[PDB]
């Protein structure tokens, strides 16, 4: 729901009196009324526009007195009556154009990715290689594949490397799935700062108990920035399988060659490895080492502020009048929403050391037909 | 300078027009990139000046590179196609005749000459 | 920022306008460049903090630098010209008074002062 | 020469006028002073020449600075507000070019730039 709220604070107040016949004929009051009003939206989880209009004052009260026959007038600690209007506005500034499009164009995180190795095609086939090799060697002893400089130790080294790769890909998948949450990836850009100054002259500060004129100077500042959140498109995420079987497999491998010679090898988690290797292989080949993404809405925030400072001009005032310096500040803030044409980006998944783990696994030197 | 995008018309005049995006910038270097379903386009600009020597000539080298790579398909791995040009001259040289030499080199190269060159015809 | 081009009018407001072009930006550090047949124009802007001392007030620094190089001609070797300003004041102090300082200095300097100042007068 | 009293006019043209006096001069340097209840004015003019070393150009440098110090009151300790310029060029180079470069630097600096430069834009 959209609500409009108004709120105010008292800045200063004072008293001014005129005596005649020894009587206070007029003793009128003066108030400074700090004012601000805001608009905001609540009850909707989605980001909403909002804006603020806000103003304050800072006044050094007048002082002094003058005497006449049976009558006087005095403005001690009396803030100037000029503040009763307090109407102020920001200075004109150059207009911005097409901020949303530029932000969307510059913010795109698509960038090239690491090249996919050739063995990723065979990635799905690793488990039966190892199973059949171990089974044949156990059936016919270790003498097998001595012609190829192969044995128990190379096999265990290769399977350990595969488990390392599996855990690394698992952790990376966990990280991607965490990223899908909490609104996706956020980025920020800056859209410049505009500063302008001017001068003003002959500002009447008081119209009773004499007259007061003061100089005027104005300062204006504007900022502008934009933010967007890039989130992976649903369904493009990698497999997110949890993994405690690898701990068990590593525990078995610690038994050494002697353990695997015993009934230990029949405890390998072949089915899990086959399923997950096939899933990851088909996913990697489906994509190209990348996750897709789409942009959410684009927002722009533009704060604007100005200062209005005065200095009392003493050449057009009654001699008894002293002081009267004052300053004012006006601030505004805004939040607004925009959207652009559909865009899709690609972000690398794994790079270098991630994919290089098993690029030279030793079992590849045996002909396939013996295994196949 | 260099805009937010670098336009490239592969195939010479009248070809298909692509528009790379500004993606990185540092130390007089900037680079443009664009992703595509079967390939990608890469374009970077670099500048460099050599250090000062007691008695030698101070030279400056520009470089511009286009790079094109296609993703793997089946058993065929990935491969990349690129071509870059450099220019070298002293710090205080006359710019206009350098531009003339650059025009000469650009004009000499044409599709026919590229065809002859790739055939290892020396 | 302030833009990508800066105008240098040699001889004050007399004329001879020169338009440098932005070349780089690294961490609040900007410099523009422009080559000419017999000269090169370069400008630099920098902002920074002093080393933090346990019980001393922090200070702002602004630096604006102009330089010029004249290319070697005949037997005359390379040589340079430059002129730069520095402003120092504490962090958070009133900006307008600091503006009035510095611009008072800028008003003070004029052609006659340089004519006298270059004559080693003090 | 350079006169006996140095005039600082904070606020540019039409501002408040402050007058200093010569105090001391040593090492081709000069100093001006003016005391006040709440602050004080310092002005120094300096000249120098780099060490001669055989086969390169030899350069001379000029410096002028304005400094403003405020006496500590209550909790606020001492602090200073300073702004200065430096000139460097050849010894036999024609003075008109250096004077024109100085005029350009003075003309570029103005209250608008001081108001803008405070933002660390670059
Ligand atoms: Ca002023
Ligand atoms: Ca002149």
């Amino acid at each position: 729901m959209a609500r409009i709220r108004n709120r105010s604070s008292i800045a200063s107040s004072g008293m001014s009196t005129f005596y005649l016949f020894g009587t206070p004929i007029v003793n009128e009051e003066i108030i400074v009324r700090n004012t601000e009003w805001c608009s905001d939206v609540i009850g909707n989880p989605g980001d909403n526009p909002l804006d603020i209009h806000k103003q304050e004052w800072t006044i050094k009260p007048l002082s002094g007195q003058i005497i006449f026959g049976s009558g006087t007038y005095r403005s001690l600690q009396c803030p100037p009556e000029y503040c009763r209007g307090a109407s102020l506005s920001h200075l004109s500034l150059p207009s911005q154009s097409g901020l949303g499009t530029t932000a969307l164009a510059r913010t795109n995180p698509s960038r090239p990715a690491f090249n996919l190795p050739a063995f990723i095609g065979e990635l799905r086939d690793l488990p039966r290689m190892f199973k059949i090799a171990g089974d044949t060697m156990l059936r016919k002893g270790a003498n097998a594949f001595l012609s190829y400089q192969f044995g128990w130790k190379p096999l265990i080294s290769d399977i350990s490397k595969a488990l390392d790769f599996s855990a690394t890909v698992r952790t990376r998948s966990d990280e991607w799935h965490r990223l899908y949450s909490n609104g996706g990836l956020k980025r920020r850009i800056n859209l410049g700062v505009d500063i302008e100054q001017k001068k003003e002259n002959d500002v009447v500060l008081h119209s009773s108990n004499g007259f007061v004129v003061a100089s005027h100077t104005v300062i204006t500042v504007r900022k502008t920035w934009a933010t967007v959140r890039w989130r992976p498109d649903a369904g493009s995420l990698p497999p997110i399988t949890k993994s405690s079987s690898e701990k068990h497999a590593r525990a078995l491998l610690g038994l050494g060659v002697g353990g695997l010679i015993e009934g230990a090898w029949q405890l390998m988690p072949w089915s899990w490895m086959v399923d997950w290797f096939g899933n990851v292989g088909t996913f990697l080949q489906a994509s190209n080492n990348t996750i897709g993404a789409s942009p959410g809405l684009v927002n722009i925030m533009t704060t604007t502020t100005t200062n209005h400072q005065f200095s009392v001009k003493r050449d057009l005032s009654d001699g008894w009048i002293k002081g009267g310096d004052c300053s004012a500040t006006v601030t505004s803030k805004a939040r607004s929403q925009s959207s652009g044409p559909t865009i899709t980006a690609s972000i690398p998944n794994l790079s270098g050391r991630q994919l290089s783990i098993l690029g030279a696994l030793g079992i590849q030197r045996v002909p396939r037909h013996l295994l196949r | 300078a260099l805009g937010d995008t670098l336009t490239i018309t592969l195939g010479g005049s009248g070809g298909t027009a692509k528009v790379l995006r500004k993606i990185n910038q540092d130390g007089y270097t900037s680079e443009y990139y664009l992703p595509e379903t079967s390939s990608s386009f890469r374009a970077k600009v670099r500048h460099t000046k050599e250090s000062v020597k007691p008695n030698q000539v101070q030279y400056e080298r520009h470089n511009v590179e286009f790079t094109e790579t296609v993703y793997a398909s089946g058993s065929t791995p990935e491969f990349v196609r690129q071509a870059y040009v450099v220019i070298r001259h002293k710090v205080g040289d006359v710019s206009a005749t350098v531009s003339d030499l650059g025009e000469a080199l650009s004009f000499y190269l044409n599709e026919a000459l590229y065809g002859k060159l790739i055939g290892w015809e020396s």
